């Protein structure tokens, strides 16, 4: 029933791509790009091809689009037949892929019946593992059992076909034909694991993962470990339901409530006891990690070449302290924040581990709490019973901003942007005063750098403040105490931290000469020292400093920093 | 198709026609060549047949493969009528097609390219060679026990064969090569060269088949393959060899080269993020610029590449300088540690996880400059391979079957740091690093900072990386680039015996001193890297011979890396110097 | 001065054949369309005579024969050159190609020389469209 309505909608189809030109000038009238798009990729020839829903959802009233919608696998033969006889008639080897995109509804991996066999979807979610690329078969040359006669077979992209009749009369058997590779036609086919997001999880349910599969030039676009949004068509595999996507992106009384918390004075400090309200005490803990939360600029140079402008925060002290609480408020708040324990982890663990599979015995790379979570707080407790490789791992990943994984003849590098909050622990667990921060943390010199801020915490017998944390102990044991309480919720605090990460402050020039003359001052230290000093000072605790500079900045939503605000961070600095 | 018979007839009658040069067919000195030294490798320039037909070359370049099929049987032919009997040892000669016009990049190797004729540049890498491969295949059925077989190329794992023909079982099968094709292997992975890469882009990387030519290649040198595109199956090699200098910009090269004194503006465009000190970027400048190597009558090779050590506390900037270099120069290999590039320069046999078995490789810039990153970290074949590096100039592999010296004539731009982080001052360098002596000889520049607690580094420092942050004269970056290329594959400045003795002279008094006052002494090593230093300087100045006072700045840095390199108590050596200083 | 019997004859005669052969491997072809670009000419004709070759040398070779190649530049700022025939260069109307540049050389030669053996021509660089405005 659907022969003749085929070519309808093929000539319904050409006449969206025909009747629509460019008349764009002067922000005036819409009508579509998409002549000018072929005509653009005319010099080119890449024949991949971007057509948005969003506008082809207007003509016949959305009509059209219901029924493409439904009958999509058997309507795209058609669409690609008519798409063929445009850029026939309008321009003069020859592959085609047709990408929907920008569905006005997103779904989940859990929604999906096999009410939707065969019709359009949007799936996101993220990416688990990835697979090597592969050479799809497309078309094949067949030889006859007797004839010896070549015959061009093209496969329906289901699986390995084969002829029934042979063309010449000379025979008319039905045996084996042979595959032949010569007159063959190859390509890039990938097959990739999505998986369900961690904020649309039911209660006690388990995060429930599908493979993809990917063609045309949508492949080796889609980076391992980042949430992803694919549109594409649910096809299945003998049986499993899988999905096939053409299009790849990389995703992922308010305003007075806003502009109510940035008109006042006192914030800050509410910030500094809000940021962690189950914790007694530790205030320049609580700053670091508030602080830790937002960075500053990361392509400030004129070479070329970015920067680390990120901030390290790393917790040091003695052992049954409260220190593990803030590790567990931060992936308990944070939406970009990946736990690890430390032990139950490695090098290839950390970033990408590779898996075999059985099928041809190929490998499968899976990611990890690395590369993972971008511009977010990867949080690694027990940073001290790690071993060398992973630690020279964090330390390469630390050194370049980016990560190389070579493997099985493949070479792959991306873009990774983390703060690592560091949880370490002493080798006889209690601190000393005695010696340096070198020979009581453990651990070697370029893996001790590039991180901003050490906080020690030592204990001892305190009665005033230690009866207080003991009826603070006592006092939160029962049900949603009210002493926990913070002056103000997360609320307001998680669309202020977005609004201050989206600032970009500026600094300026009395800050900057108030600021040699600090780090001068804080070099002078150096000279007859080896009292409450307690390590060397370099470039590295400049560049700390000048970071936490627009952390404050942005913290106090101010755009020309004042080197006030940047004199709290030197008394940080000198705190540690 | 009978159009190949006309096609035969017409190049067998060519073949006995070309004479370019002097009346004389070259085709017959070519067929005895291959015939005399038994060889199956036919050389056919591309512009003498495409001047003799134009129709057989648009045939190559469209369909190769039955292009092919006309050119073996009609060289078997002048081979067999030229000479009796060749058959019975040699049943195929193949041939080899060069001079390709159209030189392809990786990057542009597309759809359109299809079953044609491609010439690319590159650089090979993942040796495995003769081995048996696969084309065709038979499967035993365990149930009834039964043979069945198709066809298996170069590209797929293997064809799961899962139906019977009368089990209708999907049984256990089992891989028969027992009766099957023929095996020819040279799985070579090729990559793009990093010195002709756009910036931002990532370098493409391909397999290729070599079939009939293998062990020929080098690894880790610049290739030429010319082969048809399906992966690429190479038919002709070239181990002989888009940022280069026109005839537009090699002019004002010299017309800048001869104002201005260009030495200290080269120094000061160098480092362009940070001020610095001219004794870092003095020994970089003379490390990748290089000298000369010269031999007498074929043996005694010097090494004309000038090896770097750098030295100090952690704090300092030392690899932002190779990360510049590392884009700045050409053919710039930054390695590091065990492996944290998965490069390396050692060769190794090893096992391998992607198809799980041994292989070999002699890991890798023949030309190029190496960078390595801490030094003082690394194991025993690294150091043991660059200290064989460092002494000739070859790297042998010794494995897996293979035997091959490959060349080593690389420049070693090293960083390292002392044990403890500070420099400890009042010990020389020898109890300061771990290192020994006869490594520490390979390098002639040792350059070393230190702590600097005064008022002018604190406002020079400071004030320069917070430019840097509140932003968001020299010689441009590019000019200079292309400079590097220009004068390194050009001149050869030599020296002339008119004056030159009074180094000898003054290499006589600072020998002696370096008895009496200190405990580390200069030998003629020195005197050949102050020779090379004089003749980068005299390259980089682009002259004709090496001046008089290019062995002065030769001599000053000399002195302020060997002085500097000792403890304080040769601090009369400071003063010992200052007479020719 | 100009000499271009012992310099010029021989050897831009021979730029021609080299230059003909790459206009038939790139715009002959029967995949992906695609239009003939000097970016990736030049280089061709440098590796057949191994010389350096400088881009005025085509426009010397469009001066001696003027109607084989358009000079029409690209809007990128790269300047194309096509054929006028759309069913291609057969290697008879190769040969026939090669026969009338040198025909057309020898009549140059030939005219020019009435003047005083090639007598005097530096082969002027023929004039490249401008852009308009």
């Amino acid at each position: 029933v659907d022969d003749v309505t085929g070519e309808k909608v093929r000539e319904a189809f050409e006449q969206f791509l025909e009747d629509f030109s460019v008349q764009s000038t002067d922000t005036g009238e819409v009508e579509k790009v998409y002549r000018a798009q072929i005509e653009f990729m005319k010099i080119y020839d890449l024949n991949t091809i971007y057509i948005d829903y969003q506008h082809l959802s207007m003509r016949e009233n959305g009509a059209l689009a219901m029924a493409i919608s439904e009958q999509y696998y058997r309507f795209l033969p058609f669409l690609q037949k008519g798409l063929r006889r445009v850029v026939r008639k309008y321009a003069p080897e020859r592959v085609f892929q047709i990408s929907f995109f920008n569905l006005p509804t997103v779904h989940r991996i859990r929604d999906i019946r096999s009410e939707k066999i065969g019709s359009l979807l949007s799936i996101s979610g993220t990416v688990t593992r990835t697979s090597e690329v592969r050479p799809e078969l497309y078309k094949a040359s067949f030889t006859c059992d007797m004839c010896r006669a070549i015959v061009d077979n093209v496969e329906q992209s289901f699986k390995y076909t084969e002829p029934t009749f042979c063309p010449n009369p000379s025979c008319e058997n039905r045996a084996f034909w042979t595959l032949n590779v010569t007159r063959s036609r190859f390509l890039d086919w990938q097959k990739v694991r999505i998986q369900e997001n961690a904020n649309e999880i039911p209660t006690g349910s388990m995060p429930r993962t599908l493979d993809v599969i990917l063609r045309g030039d949508s492949v080796e676009r889609a980076k391992p470990g980042d949430r992803c949004k694919f549109t594409g068509v649910e096809i299945v595999v003998p049986y499993k339901i899988s999905f096939l996507a053409c299009h790849v992106i990389s995703i992922g009384d308010e305003i007075n409530e806003l502009k109510e918390m940035v008109k006042d004075e006192h914030i800050y400090d509410k910030l500094v006891r809000s940021i962690a309200p189950a914790v007694f005490g530790h205030e320049a803990v609580k700053k670091g990690i508030l602080l830790q939360m937002l960075g500053g600029v990361h392509k400030s140079t004129v070479e070329g070449i970015k920067l680390r402008g990120d901030i390290n925060i790393c917790v040091v002290g003695d052992p049954s302290t409260s220190k593990s609480q803030f590790l567990k408020y931060v992936v308990g708040f944070a939406p970009r924040s990946v736990y690890t324990s430390g032990k139950a982890s490695s090098a290839a663990g950390l970033t990408a581990a590779v898996v075999r599979d059985e099928e041809g015995g190929d490998y499968t790379i899976e990611a990890g709490a690395l590369m993972l979570a971008d511009n977010g707080i990867c949080c690694i407790d027990e940073f001290d019973k790690m071993d060398i490789s992973d630690q020279v791992a964090i330390h390469e990943a630390m050194e370049q901003q980016t990560i190389s994984i070579a493997k099985a003849g493949i070479h792959a590098t991306l873009n990774a942007r983390t703060s690592i909050l560091a949880a370490a622990n002493p080798v006889g667990g209690r601190y000393n005063r005695k010696l340096s921060l070198r020979g009581n943390l453990n651990m070697t010199a370029p893996i001790m750098s590039r991180f901003d801020l050490f906080f020690v915490i030592l204990d001892d017998c305190n009665e005033k403040i230690d009866t207080e944390l003991a009826s603070h102990i006592v006092d939160l044991h029962m049900k949603r105490d009210e002493a926990i309480e913070p002056p103000f919720s997360a609320e307001q605090l998680r669309r202020y931290i977005k609004y201050a990460r989206t600032f970009k402050p500026i600094l300026t020039k009395e800050a900057r000469s108030y600021l040699v003359e600090k780090y001068k001052e804080l070099r002078k230290d150096d000279a007859q020292g080896f009292s409450r000093s307690s390590y060397r000072i370099t470039v590295r605790q400049l560049e700390s400093m000048i970071r936490l500079s627009e952390a404050i900045a942005r913290a106090n939503c101010v755009d020309e920093i004042t080197p006030s605000f940047i004199a709290e961070a030197y008394d940080l600095l000198r705190q540690s | 198709p009978n159009v190949s018979r006309t096609i035969a007839r017409e190049l067998k009658s060519f073949l006995l026609e070309y004479t370019d040069e002097t009346g004389r067919s070259v085709y017959g000195a070519r067929i005895r060549t291959l015939g005399e030294m038994n060889s199956e490798s036919l050389e056919v320039n591309y512009r003498h047949l495409a001047e003799s037909k134009a129709i057989l070359a648009l045939f190559l370049a469209k369909c190769p493969e039955e292009m092919l099929k006309i050119f073996d049987l009609v060289a078997m032919e002048a081979t067999e009528l030229h000479y009796p009997d060749y058959a019975r040892i040699h049943s195929e000669i193949h041939v080899r097609i060069s001079d390709f016009p159209t030189i392809y990049s990786l990057r542009e190797l597309r759809e359109s390219n299809l079953s044609s004729l491609v010439r690319v540049t590159g650089v090979v890498t993942r040796r495995t060679g003769v081995f048996p491969q696969l084309k065709y295949v038979k499967f035993n059925c365990l149930k009834c026990g039964s043979i069945l077989g198709p066809f298996f190329q170069d590209s797929n794992e293997e064809i799961r064969i899962s139906f019977c023909t009368n089990c209708k079982s999907k049984g256990p099968f089992r891989v028969n090569g027992e009766k099957t094709v023929y095996r020819n292997y040279q799985r070579v992975t090729l990559q793009e060269a990093p010195g002709t890469v756009p910036p931002g882009r990532l370098p493409r990387h391909r397999e290729v088949i070599l079939l009939a030519l293998v062990d020929v290649s080098k690894p880790g040198e610049e290739v030429e393959v010319t082969g048809i595109y399906k992966i690429i199956e190479a038919n002709s090699i070239k181990r002989r060899e888009v940022f280069s200098w026109t005839e537009e910009e090699e002019r004002e090269f010299r017309k800048i080269s001869r104002d201005r004194g260009i030495i200290d503006k080269i120094i000061s465009s160098m480092a362009p993020s940070i001020y610095g000190h001219r004794d870092i970027k003095t020994a970089v400048a003379c490390s990748l610029f290089g000298g000369v190597p010269k031999n007498v009558n074929g043996k005694h090779s010097i090494r004309g590449d000038i090896n770097v050590l750098l030295l100090g506390d952690p704090g300092t900037a030392k690899s932002q300088i190779l990360k510049y270099v590392e884009k700045t120069a050409h053919r710039a290999v930054f390695a590091t540690g065990q492996g944290a590039s998965a490069v390396g320069l050692t060769a190794s046999v090893r096992k391998d996880p992607i198809t799980k078995e041994w292989t070999l490789e002699g890991g890798a810039a023949d030309k190029g400059v190496c960078l390595i990153d801490e030094f003082d970290k690394m194991n025993d074949q690294d150091r043991t391979s660059i200290h064989e590096a460092m002494e000739q100039q070859s790297i042998s592999i010794s494995k897996a079957g293979i035997v091959t010296t490959l060349q080593a004539r690389c420049s070693i731009i090293a960083a390292a740091n002392p044990n403890g982080g500070r420099y400890n001052s009042t010990l020389p360098l020898a109890q300061n690093v771990s290192l020994t002596e006869p490594i520490l000889s390979r390098f002639d520049i040792l350059c070393v900072v230190r702590d600097l607690v005064d008022e002018e580094a604190d406002e020079r420092l400071a004030t320069f990386v917070v430019d840097s942050h509140v932003r968001s004269s020299p010689i441009p970056q590019e000019l200079l680039m292309k400079y590097i290329h220009y004068a390194r594959t050009k001149i050869y400045p030599k020296l002339h015996q008119m004056d030159m003795d009074k180094v000898s002279r003054v290499y006589a008094d600072l020998r002696r001193e370096s008895i009496s006052t200190g405990s580390f002494p200069i030998t003629v090593r020195h005197l050949e890297s102050i020779l090379r230093i004089a003749e980068s300087f005299a390259k980089m100045r682009l002259s004709e011979f090496v001046s008089s006072y290019d062995l002065d700045r030769a001599i000053k840095v000399v002195v302020d890396s060997f002085v500097d390199a000792q403890k304080v108590s040769v601090r009369r050596q400071l003063r010992r110097s200052f007479a020719i200083y | 001065s100009i000499l271009r019997l012992q310099d010029a004859m021989k050897f831009v005669k021979e730029l021609f054949t080299v230059c003909e052969t790459v206009l038939s491997l790139n715009a002959l072809s029967r995949s992906t369309g695609v239009p003939p670009e000097l970016h990736v000419l030049l280089p061709q004709i440098s590796s057949m005579m191994k010389r350096k070759i400088v881009q005025d040398d085509i426009l010397k070779l469009l001066t001696i024969w003027s109607d084989a190649y358009v000079v029409e530049l690209n809007s990128r700022g790269e300047l194309t050159m096509n054929l006028p025939k759309r069913d291609n260069l057969t290697t008879l109307t190769n040969k026939s190609r090669t026969l009338a540049f040198v025909e057309r050389a020898e009549s140059w030669y030939q005219q020019v020389i009435a003047s005083k053996r090639r007598s005097s021509s530096n082969s002027k660089t023929v004039l490249s469209s401008k852009v308009q405005t």
